[PDB]
């Protein structure tokens, strides 16, 4: 999967 | 994480270590780095179960180089497992002994392999026969020191021909890696023994003992005919790798028969239907089948010369068969089968795969070069294919019409009158220079040669080397054929060629043409417009010394590249 | 008639491409069946499905009629998806995009500013040069308003109508006058980009636009001194997107001027030290500042600090900053050529970096760094680098060694030494364009040809597969074998020049198929040239021309006949036309 | 439901006809480079009228609307006797195609105000509409700035939709 | 001589790996899919890929690349027939062959890839014989693995003793675009279903032309066998002597003989068609289908495919017999007629639309390819005649046969 | 002047493409496939600047998904990365914890944010407030 | 196997 990680959020 | 798995491994219960080793080889299936779990799965190996020891043998095989120093702890278990009443675990231990490639291990592994050679149940015999070659590839001279080659020959003198089949396979593999010191050739009585052992073994052993016959050569007429009499029914076999090696040894041995007899003719009339029926296999065999039919019909073209119809391509076939049946229909086009071949090549350029269309137009060209009674039909069909005015079709058909002209320059004056209107926004430099040559050589039935070369001289200094050089030849040939209309044209093409351009061969040809003009322009009619010799073509019939070498290699990687076996291996 | 996200889910439930094409064409035929029904209700999601089919790269040519019909709707989401389908399905050479002209022109006169937003967006992103000649009358019209949502889009659409028609830029000069006091930064940013493009096109607009330099100097001052803003801020810097564009308009102004260059002095002196050098952003500002300093006619005191900035940029371990510094010193090669050369050890140190681009820019910087003093010690390291290159670096390096060598060669001996060393070590990677440059330079040499052609023959006896090597070598032999073979009309005491393997090596180049068929042309030309240059062993090469005469290649078949007629019928003409070729530049 | 095209030369008032049928007035009209489309409802029949631009370079792109077309409005200019040759050439380039082969023809002779303007018979025999075959053609001279005969032509057109 | 028999995915990671010799490093599998792409995009899609001195032979099943590496001069047809036999053995175990099997039935497949090959050599590749010592539910191996008769383990017993013969015609044909036959060949395959008790022996009776000419009855109805390739079970030297098909049959399903003749009797189904491809408008298919054979047989479930333009739209189908579905998955019509008598003519007239704006690339012209099937009828004229059961017990078996006429690749060309 | 904007996945699939130089379709599929081959075959300390054919190409990794642009080779380079950074923040601020599937399923709105942030090559809205406020006012019209 | 079989002679001597 690996797709549900949000982009920003350092 | 793996410490948990090693703790499961260091248990005492059977259904814990079984799940442990299944988890280990499940990690090894995806390739997880389980190499630190070596020195403890060696312990959980000497087990009564059999579905477990195959997995441990698998682990020892896949990580043998990985632990070169810890791997000593399996040898006592190998010499224990090679001493069992159930032969399956013995032969399993044997075929795992050979695949372990560690030189410190193979020192102690000779004598149980010797004991498993002379065993009764032929399963472990034919497995140890292959393990002989497994050991010989690792350490050859140790096998010579242990004298296993005599016992390897002893299995050839055995009954139950599968042991004989694997002995022949290992024999050919060892004699390949030898320098042929003590070459393993045989008397013909053992060859009759193998011919008795041909009807009975497996369909794969009937390839191995049809590969030992590639190294033997008979000495007589009734000898070669008599053994080929019983090799001949092997061509009625369904498995299409057997048929190819049978064809290999028949193509080797048909250089020994007496051609005046009635066995060579019956050999040629019974070899063509199996070579045709090879084309009804499953398609990744048909590529090797077509390259070996290519290697055959260059050698003995009397075989397939009456069956063209099977080498027509079909739309289900992939690109690698569509490129090769073109090559075969080049190698088989004769005077009697021009109509179906040119009709079929006419319906090959109307595809969408570009390389296939280019190779089909080159096949039309090699057909027109090969035979001479049908160059007219080839020229007519090529002009018809130009009449669709698709860019790649025209850019290959121009070069093909050029190569027809340089072979046959004679009677095609009523053809080039259509070729002047050929969409001269034609782009590719491998065909523009071809059109320049076609204009320059034939600028006496073409009335407007100068006014088109004006269009080819505007962007002169940045086209190519080859196109500029063909322009420099063609305009000088034009001015020599007609000096009136192009007097400034030869001057300006020399001034563009000699002064401004620094392309060195173009400068050399320009100064040579300029000095020939300044010295004697009348002499150029005998210098540059001379009677050209009839061009000796590039006959791609290979060296028969090399072709007879590739008869010995039919069905191998040397038999697809059409290269000698030392030209690509390392 | 499924939804769009339904189609995306159905396509992501495909496993292999040979089934994913089947699932594409399934709903694609439903789209095409819908478009013969003239359904004006479902047409939005139909063209959305078609655009998602296009974004993978499936056939989408048939769905352009209905993008034109979606733009010719009256509702808003329909025109939205229509202009999206125009920006993805239409371009300049689609040849049917001209039907958008009336619809874009009417939608520039729609009441809602958002419809005119898309009508400027599409014409800016993909407007053709023939679309702009019918729309630029309305493009400047929507610059004559003051609605700040539309001015910022009309300005970049005017940038696009500059870019596709350069001769129409005169009707935007009367519009861009004194709109550079707008407080809204978006219209201000697009106007700075408009001024940058106009100042890049014509010097006739430079004289009109270099009067308003202190105005945007004041704008940059009030952007730098504005310490914080609620929006516009990235990493504590007030809107760097406009700061770089203002510095770039300052860069392309005053570059050949003194008064405007001194007008932009103290704000550069401000921002050179008022940069936040921690993040990416302030170092981007500082790099743009250094580029603005080095391009304008600035005071030398700024350039001291600027070269100190570039010395810092080499030291910062962000590889972003290293690429910035290499591009920096690659730009200020000619300007301040002296101070770059004391960074030479750091520049050569970057040759072993594990990036392709860093090695490339350091190689090009070292090539541009070559003066008439650093030619000696640098070429050893550079030709060591070329032998230690990767095979995609070899073309640029092989051209650059030659270009640096032809300029600044300290002596003609070591020049040809380096060139021959390169032709040995590179081989099949020097481009075919530099071979006449090599031949032209060695024929520009007049005093050294034995030291050339002897080492030529000593090199090519081992190798012939290096194709530009023998491209040079065959002409070198054919024009200077008389200095190769020296006083050897008959057999004498043995010298290694032997006039029989000298011809046999050319025969081996001819016979062996490691020949590009212009090597064969050079070789045949050398064979015919050495009939007059050599009186030692002739009428053996006439045999070669005779046996070569029916070869399959076309040009070689012409050349063999033209040599055969000279060797058989007109031998009194051969020595007359084998004079050395004259020298050009 | 009836797909209708408005092809023809430039300066012929086809857009004048279109905006006179839709709104009812004569609005200011720029040269229409692209196209226009409106639905005019008349005698309980919705007329989807595709007004096509009539400049020179657009005339190759007219085939994109010839599909599913059930009727043609071919507008000519009446004050240009020097443009009837290219009009007839465009017409017989258009009416002789396999797409758009069963659609009716309604040629409009707009702009009847000047003595240069002809009647219907002279424009008919300049086009030679008797030479057509398998077409239900009917020319009609109109006055678009006063709306004369346009809804009469649409009445005849609505007779041609149903059969 | 493979060094590692691989099964990859459609991406390039390893489903299962099994190396034998060490000649090919296990890291070398990682280059397979980039070399596949870099050779596929330039027209060089070849079954033999190249990586330095390391080769790559492979076949392609549905989701699987059965990659077989080598470094030395491998015997190639050996390795390819090995890979197809591995495919047939796995289809005997696992009725479908996907990634669901290989990453989950890895208990037994490593043992299979240990059994099938040692040091690169195929040695034991019959499926039924491999079943009785490799199970998923272990004793001594059967002697049938070692014995010469290696496809029939003794001890098999059934209550009745049935032998079913299926003679399958498969007409290959390629009619040119003018209306003449280029190639009318027939690839026939006899597939048998044998349920016998013990170690029997069968001698098949055909009405061969050659055997009748050796006998003296070559003037009645007979078949001209142009070539026959038998299974391993048939003792081929006895066929070479007097055309005698002597074989110990296997147990269950097997393929007996794969013959291939030619026949200049007319094509079975004739497809005359016309195409009025008007540019940017439409297309017409006034295709007719007549049958040349006799008026007694019925052709079941025919599927006359005709390839269409790629992006056609709004189909219409006015037929007389049999349904149409337009299948745009492969861009084809499927004209299906279930009950098709002989000698009759069924007419079909289609009509499409076609887009206004022309495409970017051309579409190609694939051929008409029908999918007929007829029982109780052979076009060849071959009849099986006798089948002798030989047994030390001696009993009455029941040889049953039927005659199936199918197609092979029955293509007819288009305009 | 940004020539093109490419959003291509980790596996090689394409997620958002945008061309500001009207080059034809087969050239698009050559250029796109070659650039996706170029960027995916590169390490993790290689400065994220690739000199590709007179274009100092700028990319930045923010997920498995890669974002790619190409500036013209006389302008600044880090600002192109900051443009990509701003476009990440705009996609997040409009969606709210922006996902891969949210770019995949709602790609039409990702193009609309790209259109209300970039037309013709450059940046038409330096504010990160006015662009999202205007596009939600446009959606508020619907 | 909806196509039904037929029986052949066994010996045919
Ligand atoms: N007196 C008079 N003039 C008309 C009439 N119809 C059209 N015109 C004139 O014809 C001119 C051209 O017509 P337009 O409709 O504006 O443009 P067009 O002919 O449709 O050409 P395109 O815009 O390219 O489609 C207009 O300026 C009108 O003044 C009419 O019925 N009477
Ligand atoms: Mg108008």
């Amino acid at each position: 999967k690996g797709e549900n990680t949000s982009a920003a959020h350092p | 994480e793996i410490f948990e798995l090693k703790a499961e491994l260091n248990s005492d219960k059977k259904e814990k270590k079984k799940e442990a080793v299944k988890k280990v080889i499940a990690s090894m299936t995806v390739g997880k780095d389980v190499s630190a779990l070596f020195p403890d799965v060696v312990n959980c190996m000497q087990t009564d179960n059999l579905e477990l020891k195959k997995l441990v043998y698998l682990y020892l095989m896949n990580y043998a180089k990985s632990q070169p120093d810890m791997a000593i702890m399996a040898v006592n278990t190998f010499v224990k497992d090679c001493e069992d009443p159930n032969p399956l675990i013995r032969a399993l231990a044997v075929r795992t002994m050979g695949c372990i490639r560690v030189d410190k291990i193979t020192e102690y592994l000779c004598e149980p392999l010797r004991k498993c050679l002379k065993d009764e149940d032929p399963y472990v015999r034919k497995t140890a026969a292959v393990c002989v070659a497994k050991l010989h590839d690792i350490n050859a001279q140790l096998v010579e020191d242990q004298g296993f080659l005599d016992t390897l020959k002893d299995l050839i003198s055995d009954s139950n021909p599968m042991v004989v089949a694997n002995a022949v396979a290992a024999l050919s593999e060892i004699a390949e890696s030898h320098p042929s010191s003590n070459l393993l050739d045989l008397n013909p009585q053992s060859i009759n023994k193998l011919l008795t052992a041909l009807n009975e073994c497996t369909e794969w052993g009937q390839i191995f003992i049809l590969d030992c016959l590639a190294n033997y050569m008979p000495k007589d007429d009734r000898e070669a005919q008599s053994i080929c009499e019983r090799v001949t029914p092997r061509l009625s076999h369904a498995n299409s790798a057997v048929v190819l090696s049978a064809v290999k040894v028949l193509m080797k041995f048909m250089e020994m028969l007496s051609k005046d007899l009635d066995y060579y003719g019956t050999l040629l009339k019974k070899l063509a239907p199996p070579l045709v029926t090879l084309l009804s296999a499953e398609p990744e065999l048909q590529y090797v089948a077509l390259r070996n039919i290519n290697l055959i019909v260059q050698k003995r073209p009397e075989i397939l010369k009456h069956e063209m119809k099977v080498f027509f391509v079909k739309y289900n076939d992939p690109i690698y068969v569509k490129l090769e049946k073109l090559d075969i229909m080049i190698r088989l086009a004769s005077q009697a089968n021009i109509a179906q071949v040119l009709a079929e090549l006419r319906e090959y350029a109307t595809e969408v795969d570009v390389d296939f269309v280019r190779k089909a137009v080159r096949a039309i060209g090699r057909c027109a070069i090969k035979v001479e009674q049908s160059a007219e039909r080839c020229v007519s069909t090529l002009l018809d294919l130009i009449q669709t005015k698709v860019n790649y079709v025209v850019q290959e058909a121009i070069v093909v019409i050029k190569d027809i002209f340089r072979k046959y320059p004679n009677k095609y004056e009523s053809v080039i009158a259509t070729l002047c209107e050929n969409l001269d926004s034609l782009d590719e430099p491998e065909a523009r220079a071809a059109m320049i040559w076609i204009v320059g050589e034939y600028a006496e039935r073409i009335d407007n040669a100068d006014e088109l070369l004006e269009s080819f001289l505007e962007g002169f200094h940045d086209k190519s080397t080859q196109v500029q050089l063909q322009l420099l030849t063609a305009i000088v040939k034009l001015f020599l054929k007609k000096p009136t209309e192009t007097q400034e044209l030869v001057q300006q093409v020399l001034s563009l060629a000699t002064q401004d351009s620094d392309n060195p061969d173009l400068r050399d040809r320009g100064y040579i043409y300029w000095r020939l003009l300044s010295t004697d322009p009348v002499a150029a009619k005998e210098v540059v417009l001379a009677e050209k010799p009839l061009i000796s073509e590039e006959t791609d019939l290979i060296e028969p010394t090399l072709l007879d070498e590739l008869i010995c290699y039919i069905g191998t990687l040397a038999s697809v590249y059409h290269k000698p076996p030392s030209a690509f291996v390392e | 008639p499924i939804r769009l996200r339904e189609l995306i889910r159905t396509i992501r439930t495909a496993r292999t491409q040979a089934e994913e094409r089947e699932m594409i064409q399934k709903e694609c035929a439903a789209i095409r069946s819908s478009f013969r029904e003239e359904d004006n209700t479902y047409r939005c999601r139909n063209v959305a499905k078609l655009l998602y089919m296009h974004m993978l790269g499936y056939p989408a040519h048939f769905g352009q009629l209905e993008c034109l019909k979606l733009i010719a709707s009256q509702k808003f989401t329909d025109k939205r998806i229509g202009y999206l389908g125009a920006m993805l399905l239409l371009d300049e050479r689609q040849d049917v995009h001209l039907l958008m002209t009336n619809c874009i022109k009417n939608d520039l006169n729609h009441s809602t500013q958002f419809v005119q937003g898309l009508a400027l967006c599409t014409l800016g992103c993909m407007g053709s040069s023939e679309m702009c000649r019918d729309l630029a009358g309305e493009v400047e019209k929507l610059l004559k308003t003051s609605n700040s949502y539309l001015r910022k889009k009309a300005a970049l659409c005017a940038v696009h109508v500059i870019r596709k028609v350069p001769e129409l830029m005169e009707m935007f000069l009367p519009a861009t006058k004194n709109l550079l006091n707008e407080k809204n930064h978006g219209v201000l940013h697009t106007s700075v980009v408009l001024l940058t493009e106009m100042c890049e096109r014509s010097p006739d607009m430079l004289a009109h636009f270099r009067k308003l330099v202190p105005q945007l100097v004041r704008i940059l001052k009030n952007l730098i001194m504005s310490g914080y803003s609620p929006e516009h801020d990235v990493s504590g810097i007030s809107d760097p997107f406009l700061q770089v564009r203002i510095l770039r308009l300052l860069r392309i102004l005053g570059r050949n001027d003194d008064d405007s260059s001194e007008a932009m002095n103290d704000i550069l002196a401000q921002v050179a030290t008022n940069t936040e050098t921690s993040k990416n952003v302030g170092n981007a500002i500082l790099y743009e500042t250094v580029l603005t300093i080095m391009d304008i006619k600035s005071e030398s005191g700024l350039r001291v600090l600027a070269i100190n900035i570039l010395g810092r940029f080499l030291l910062n371990n962000d590889k972003n900053i290293r690429y910035v510094a290499l591009t920096s010193l690659l730009k200020t090669v000619q300007t301040d050529h002296n101070a770059v050369q004391r960074h030479r050890s750091t520049i050569v140190d970057c040759l072993k970096d594990l990036d392709v681009s860093i090695k490339r820019r350091a190689m090009e910087l070292s090539f541009a760094l070559v003066n008439g003093n650093n030619i000696r010690g640098m070429m050893k390291e550079l030709l060591y680098f070329l032998d230690s290159c990767e095979p995609e670096f070899k073309a640029d390096c092989a051209s650059g060694i030659f270009l640096a060598a032809e300029k600044y060669a300290p002596s003609k001996r070591w020049h040809i030494d380096t060139i021959m060393r390169v032709l040995t070590t590179a081989g099949s990677y020097v481009r075919d364009d530099a071979v006449p440059n090599l031949i032209q330079l060695i024929t520009n040499s007049v005093e050294m040809h034995a030291y050339t052609v002897q080492r030529l023959y000593k090199a090519i006896l081992g190798d012939y597969s290096q194709q530009p090597l023998v491209q040079v070598a065959a002409w070198c032999i054919g024009e200077y074998g008389d200095l190769l073979v020296s006083g050897q009309c008959e057999e004498e005491e043995p010298i290694q020049v032997t006039e029989d393997e000298v011809l046999d090596i050319l025969e081996s180049v001819l016979i062996s198929n490691m020949s590009t068929s212009v090597t064969r042309g050079y070789a045949l030309t050398a064979i015919m040239k050495l009939s007059t240059r050599f009186t030692c062993t002739v009428n053996r090469i006439k045999k070669v021309v005779s046996i070569y005469g029916s070869s399959i290649d076309v040009e070689l078949q012409q050349r063999a006949v033209e040599y055969n007629a000279l060797f058989k019928k007109y031998d009194h003409m051969r020595s007359a036309l084998l004079e050395r070729m004259p020298v050009m530049e | 439901e009836m797909r209708i095209l408005m092809v023809g030369l430039d300066a012929a008032g086809k857009t004048t006809i279109l905006y006179k049928l839709k709104l009812g007035e004569i609005v200011t009209t720029i040269p229409t480079i692209g196209f226009n489309v409106e639905t005019v409802e008349y005698k309980n029949i919705s007329f989807t009228v595709w007004d096509v631009g009539g400049l020179d370079k657009i005339r190759p792109l007219w085939r994109h609307y010839f599909q599913n077309t059930q009727g043609l409005i071919f507008v000519v200019d009446s004050n240009d006797r020097e443009r009837v040759n290219e009009a007839r050439e465009e017409l017989m380039r258009m009416l002789a195609e396999d797409e758009l082969r069963d659609a009716v023809l309604l040629v409009f002779a707009n702009k009847q105000d000047l003595p240069n303007a002809m009647n219907a018979a002279e424009i008919t025999d300049k086009l030679g509409l008797h030479s057509l075959r398998h077409r239900n053609w009917y020319i009609q001279a109109t006055c678009a700035t006063s709306g004369d005969g346009l809804y009469e032509g649409l009445d005849w057109l609505s007779n041609q939709l149903r059969n | 001589s493979a060094s590692a028999v691989y099964v990859l995915d459609l991406k390039g990671k390893v489903l299962i790996c099994r190396n034998y010799r060490g000649d090919v490093d296990m890291s070398e599998v990682e280059h397979f899919m980039p070399i596949l792409m870099e050779k596929e995009e330039e027209g060089m899609l070849s079954p033999i890929l190249a990586h330095g001195g390391v080769r790559f032979m492979w076949i392609k099943h549905n989701n699987l690349y059965l990659v077989a590496t080598s470094k030395k001069n491998a015997c190639v047809s050996l390795v390819f027939s090995f890979l197809y036999k591995v495919v047939q053995v796995f289809s005997e175990y696992f009725k479908e062959l996907e990634e669901e099997s290989i990453r989950d039935n890895f208990v037994i497949i490593y043992e299979l890839l240990d059994e099938l090959m040692d040091f690169g050599y195929p040695q034991t590749t019959d499926s039924k014989i491999l079943q009785e010592y490799i199970t998923q539910e272990a004793p001594r191996p059967p002697a049938t693995v070692t014995n010469a008769v290696s496809w029939r383990s003794e001890g098999i017993k059934y209550r009745k003793n049935e032998v079913f013969l299926d003679v399958i015609e498969a007409v290959n044909l390629l009619v040119s675009a003018n209306g003449n036959v280029l190639r009318s060949e027939i690839v026939g395959s006899i597939k048998m279903r044998v349920f016998l008790s013990g170690m029997p022996e069968l001698r098949l009776g055909l009405n061969d032309k050659v055997l009748f000419d050796n006998t003296g009855r070559g003037k009645s109805k007979s078949v001209e066998l142009e070539d026959v390739k038998f299974h391993q079970c048939v003792r081929l030297s006895r066929f070479e002597n007097d055309r005698t098909i002597s074989f110990i049959p296997p147990d269950g399903e097997f393929e007996l003989m794969s013959y291939r003749l030619n026949t200049h009797v007319k094509p079975l189904i004739w497809i005359e068609s016309v195409i009025e491809k008007h540019s940017h408008s439409r297309i017409e298919y006034m295709v007719k289908a007549k049958s040349q054979f006799k008026r007694r047989s019925t052709a079941n479930n025919v599927e006359i495919h005709i390839p269409v333009p790629n992006d056609a739209d709004s189909p219409k189908f006015k037929t007389t017999v049999g349904s149409v579905k337009w299948v745009p998955e492969n861009s084809e019509i499927v004209w299906s007629v279930k009950s098709f008598p002989g000698g009759k003519e069924y007419l079909m007239r289609a009509h499409f639309g076609l887009p206004s704006v022309e495409a970017e690339d051309k579409e190609g012209k694939p051929p008409i390819s029908v999918k007929f099937e007829i029982p109780y009828f052979t076009t060849s004229g071959i009849q099986v005649r006798y089948l002798k059961i030989i047994e030390k017990s001696g009993y009455q078996a029941l040889p049953w046969v039927r005659y199936i006429t199918q197609n092979g690749d029955y293509q007819l060309r288009t305009q | 002047m940004i020539h093109f904007i490419l959003l291509f996945s980790r596996q090689g699939k394409l997620r958002l493409q945008k061309w500001y130089i009207t080059l034809p379709d087969k050239e698009r599929k050559k250029i796109t496939r070659e650039i996706v081959q170029i960027i995916l075959s590169r390490g993790h300390r290689t400065s994220s600047f690739v000199d590709w054919k007179e274009l100092k190409l700028v990319y930045k990794r923010y997920a498995s998904l890669y974002f790619c642009c190409a500036i013209e080779n006389q302008d600044n380079e880090l600002l192109t990365l900051e443009i990509v950074h701003r476009y990440v923040e705009l996609l997040d601020k409009y969606f709210g914890n922006v996902c891969e599937l949210d770019i995949i399923f709602n790609f039409e709105k990702a193009y609309f944010i790209l259109d209300e942030f970039i037309i013709g090559g450059e940046i038409q809205e330096t504010s990160k407030k006015i662009a999202v406020k205007a596009i939600e006012d446009s959606d508020m019209l619907q | 196997t909806s196509y039904d079989y037929c029986r052949v002679p066994m010996e045919d001597g």
